[PDB]
């Protein structure tokens, strides 16, 4: 159900904005499929890729990469269905973060992975559901460390909620 | 009450139970089922002129105001 | 942090609006606090008292009634935090639903409530959290229906984060 003017304008940025840099991801936004969040991703992780060590670094920096490519080339037949938006967008974000190795990058900013995860923004966009999914199957400390500190968060900002929610 | 004829007067027969209004005649909301000459028209809840708050809430709100839900009593000013 | 216009536009309309209706809930709504869904309460509610049976038309006229003129009364001087407005609401909320018996009333008509209750919902507006959470509160049947309910459109709308989210 996507907006033919807006596949339009898109692929006018795909076609212009260079994939390094968020501006690509930054006029993703706004899109009919409200699949939000991707300015979102791009500035948090990119605020925060100085606190990402040298390995860090250079994750984020193949998975950015990774992204805009991967994004740009098979943004072609996909059906005008938002949900089929929403799915391939979640394979492009399982393939890239997979074969760039972000487990390990997770092990060694343990801190800094918890310090970016926000309940609120986790609650609103489809992608940091999909990165904190993959961080819960990303490491036996790191997942524990997520799931602690997606506690606080959620019991913060939800009260009962969160006890409500989390039966066990 | 039987009569002398070996016949019940008045006839069961004749007799036949009808389903009542709600309890809820007075209470502002305006019920269809209430809003009929066998119980004070709902006790006044679905006449604007003759409800205390002097305005009709249908009960549910989905009922039309000008229907079964609208003002059924003949002596309210809005008849006249 | 209420702005003082908004306070006095909502103490003439909780003087200007009677006890039953959605009129008191309705100038609720649209505030700076954003507890939402008061006129959608009294909206669905007053819809489906048709559906609850002559028990629960009569708990939740009273609970209307209780809410209205207990919120109207008690808004006195409490001081402009939205935090202190969103606990009292609740407050006032679980104060009229135990003295009119939102229990049992909701354990004779388990099957209508979980058709009103909406994950979106829920996710939301607070008031329908602190129905939900007393309704957990309110019978084992009662409780092990609304979490099948609120299991189902959470998976619906959420998929593997719903599951991931409810770890056990
Ligand atoms: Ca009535």
């Amino acid at each position: 159900r996507l907006s033919l003017q807006n596949t339009a304008e898109i692929q006018h940025c795909l076609v212009n904005a260079g994939d390094v840099g968020c501006g690509v991801f930054e006029c993703f936004e706004n899109n009919s499929c409200e699949i939000r969040g991707l300015h979102g991703i791009c500035m948090t992780f990119l605020h925060n890729a100085g606190k990402f060590d040298a390995q860090g670094k250079s994750f984020i920096k193949d998975a950015l990469k990774c992204k805009a490519h991967a994004l740009r080339h098979r943004f072609g037949c996909i059906s005008r269905k938002c949900p089929a938006i929403r799915e391939m967008v979640s394979q492009l974000q399982r393939e890239c973060y997979l074969k760039h190795d972000l487990c390990a990058a997770a092990q060694e900013n343990t801190r800094v992975i918890v310090e970016m995860i926000h309940f609120k923004d986790l609650l609103l966009h489809e992608p940091y559901v999909d990165l904190v999914n993959l961080l819960l199957t990303c490491g036996e400390e790191v997942k524990e460390a997520i799931t602690h500190s997606v506690q606080v968060q959620c019991e913060q900002n939800w009260g009962s909620l969160c006890s409500i929610l989390s039966f066990c | 009450v039987c009569t002398a004829g070996l016949k019940w007067y008045p006839h069961p027969a004749l007799i036949h139970c009808v389903k009542g209004c709600e309890p809820f005649m007075g209470d502002n909301y305006c019920d269809a089922i209430n809003n009929r000459a066998f119980c004070n028209y709902d006790g006044g809840d679905c006449c604007t002129s003759t409800v205390k708050t002097k305005k009709v809430t249908p009960f549910p709100m989905s009922c039309d105001l000008q229907g079964d839900c609208a003002c059924r009593d003949p002596q309210a000013q809005e008849h006249s």
